[PDB]
RNA sequence: GCUCAACGGAUAAAAGGUACUCCGGGGAUAACAGGCUGAUACCGCCCAAGAGUUCAUAUCGACGGCGGUGUUUGGCACCUCGAUGUCGGCUCAUCACAUCCUGGGGCUGAAGUAGGUCCCAAGGGUAUGGCUGUUCGCCAUUUAAAGUGGUACGCGAGCUG
RNA sequence: CCGCCG
RNA sequence: CGGUGAUUGGCGCAGCCUGGUAGCGCACUUCGUUCGGGACGAAGGGGUCGGAGGUUCGAAUCCUCUAUCACCGACCA
């Protein structure tokens, strides 16, 4: 469960999520999943999805998460009325637009990266694809 | 016709004095028990020397009856008392070893054989 | 003798509980000795200890024949349960056992926790609101989960302390003669060293190796 | 009479018992007193044999 | 010269109870029920780490993911305050199928008996008592089985209280 | 005045 | 649940509130008294203040949450 040490502010603005992404190549491995839906991607789903790859690769390569959440998403708590002030800071979410490239690998052959990046997005709500990387 | 909570006499010499029915069994809803019916029974009364104690949980079997039984010409043979031999709790043998009082022909079978051939009349 | 032997054998001995004696001695003493094999070789310290000797507290000089019982268990400071979700919780929503309000006329608060590990069953029915009666039966699954965690340890470590203890006099073990002789013997291996003085100050590891070696075959 | 505190003991043995008395130590199944031979006194007064003065 | 700080400051000077209560109003505003939603709850599915002696997928299924139902606890205050009578029991029901029984199947870690799980199927059936106001639950003893829900948590111009 | 125990 | 008030030596409490400056009693250690033990004297040690983060040159102390503990309220239908 990645997590701010030490934000600025403890909670934030709900916000939108328009637009496209900007990490929307692959520049650290060779590999890539890439997001073709919106959405956001929680802690939790996140470090689902690395222990999905790291398990499927058996430590082999490296592997790149390019986003952190950031982002405290707070709830209020049930049976309770609204208003009343704000809810508690439960989970914290990156938002992610399409084209956003959520994860890397290097050091793996091309087909076991494939297989492990589809045992990676079976645990995360947005649509994903496969991408390698290019040269300019 | 015995029903639940229905005071029954005993009519082996098995120690219980007093028996009450619990449970009639075979068949859900069912209302009454005959002559030939396994009933559960609890002992509210037995004699100090008797093979069971007073307060036990197990099963009888109905050997007369106030309402009687019918023959298949119309006869009606009516007692003065219901009475029950008390069997085993599942092997359904009876306890005693004697009967008192006479029975009825709607004990011929093998088990109720068993509990006839002591009977003193049919 | 003990504290000498685990420092030379590189132990740490933790002294948990003590009480001293009035005129001399202890009355009581309760160690922790932290080594990687400490109760492997502890175990060899299980019944009483014999000693014959004068007495310099005496003044007539009669024998004095002694009688020092050890009771030597494992520690385990395990603490690692955290929750049972793998089995079925089998849970239930229903209207609690109570008069003076609208929880019988409107809704139900209660929350019952059944469980397939030793059957745990517990009731919140107090609280106004459900979901914090599903929080709080939840602190009282745990609340005795941990406590049946205890009894179960507690019951494992009384097996422990009721092995062997039936036995007459081989429940003797380790006479500790010094006045007329003096010779270090055990009693269920049958060994000995004449030099009490060098036992004394920690060289029980013979009597140990012995002991092992006699309960391994 | 039974101790007040064994009356402890019954009462929290009745309410979810534990019956402490098994994580009680085991006594050995003989005698742990202090034995000490004789003194001079004893021994020098021990009359033993009785064996009559000529 | 005013913590006239309830800070455009009614007076220089002021706390409570009311189930003994009363009036004028409000569905502008709560309790019940309906509505909207579905966080929660329940039911189902996706991925498969692992358990299952071996073997992910007989049976389970972690980390996580996607829905359905309206079905629990809620949220909102849209209808009703010139009145829509609550819980439980009795009597009488009717519908749904996410089927307890009977009926027909596939797989099985299915030898047989008996099971486990899933698919089809709603014609009929689906306890009596002890305790408690209880629904529920626990217990006793049965039963082929003692289904889960909807109906103003069905049913007081039908009864009880 | 105070002076318990073995 | 919140509201409200505490966590200081091995124990029970101060000190906190006012920012620099941690002590009381018991307990512990050593010596003395005594045949010895207690009692009593005489010396001596003892904590970096629940945890974390900010204010400030500086925090046990001022705020901020997180943990633990105890009290109070959790209502009318």
């Amino acid at each position: 469960m990645l997590q701010p040490k030490r934000t600025k502010f403890r909670k934030m603005h709900k916000g939108r999520n328009r637009g496209l992404a900007q990490g929307t190549d692959v520049s650290f491995g060779s590999f890539g999943l890439k997001a073709v839906g919106r959405g956001r991607l929680t802690a939790r789903q996140i470090e689902a999805a690395r222990r999905a790859m790291t398990r499927a690769v058996k430590r082999q390569g490296k592997i790149w998460i390019r986003v952190f959440p950031d982002k405290p998403i707070t709830e209020k708590p049930l049976a309770v009325r609204m208003g009343k002030g704000k809810g508690n800071v439960e989970y914290w979410v990156a938002l992610i637009q399409p084209g956003k490239v959520l994860y890397e690998m290097d050091g793996v052959p091309e087909e076991l990266a494939r297989e492990a990046f589809k045992l990676a997005a079976a645990k995360l709500p947005i649509k994903t694809t496969f991408v390698t990387k290019t040269v300019m | 016709m015995i029903q639940e909570q229905t005071m029954l006499n005993v009519a082996d010499n098995s120690g219980a004095r007093r028996v009450m029915c619990i449970k009639v069994l075979g068949g859900s809803h069912r209302r009454y028990a005959g002559v030939g019916d396994i009933i559960k029974i609890t002992i509210k009364e037995a004699i100090p020397r008797g093979k069971v104690k007073k307060g036990d949980v197990l099963k009888a079997v109905v050997v007369r009856t106030k309402k009687g039984v019918r023959r298949p010409d119309g006869s009606v043979i009516r007692f003065d008392g219901n009475a029950c031999v008390l069997l085993n709790n599942n092997s359904e043998q009876p306890i005693g070893t004697r009967i008192f009082g006479p029975v009825t022909r709607e004990l011929r079978s093998e088990k109720f054989m068993k509990i006839i051939s002591l009977a003193p009349e049919v | 003798m003990y504290t000498r032997w685990g420092e030379r054998r590189g132990f740490k001995v933790e002294t948990l509980d003590y009480l001293p004696g009035d005129e001399a001695g202890i009355k009581s003493v309760t160690l922790l000795i932290k080594g990687h094999n400490a109760y492997g070789y502890l175990k060899a310290e299980k019944g009483v200890h014999r000693l014959v000797r004068i007495s310099p507290f005496d003044s007539s000089g009669r024998r004095h024949t002694s009688f020092v019982s050890c009771e030597v268990m494992p520690e385990f400071n395990d603490e690692i349960d955290i929750d049972i979700r793998t089995e079925d919780i089998k849970v239930d929503t229903y209207r609690a056992s109570g008069a003076g309000g609208p929880h019988v006329n409107t809704t139900d608060s209660a929350v019952r926790i059944t469980h397939l590990p030793t059957n745990v069953v517990v009731t919140c029915q107090t609280e106004r609101s459900q979901i914090k009666n599903r929080e709080r039966a939840m602190k009282m699954l745990k609340a005795k989960l941990y406590q049946r965690r205890i009894e179960e340890q507690q019951a494992e470590l009384d097996e422990i302390r009721g092995e062997q203890k039936e036995i007459g006099w081989g429940s003797q073990i380790r006479s500790y003669v010094f006045h007329p002789y003096s010779m270090v013997k055990d009693h269920r291996t049958n060994t000995e060293m004449g030099n009490v003085q060098a036992v004394m100050d920690g060289d029980i590891d013979t009597f140990i190796d012995a002991y092992l070696r006699s309960k391994l075959s | 009479a039974k101790s007040q505190a064994k009356k402890k003991r019954g009462h929290r043995l009745r309410n979810g018992g534990r019956d402490v008395l098994l994580s009680r130590g085991s006594t050995p199944s003989f005698s742990t007193h202090g034995r000490m031979t004789k003194s001079k006194k004893e021994i020098l007064n021990k009359r033993k044999h009785k064996n009559p003065y000529d």
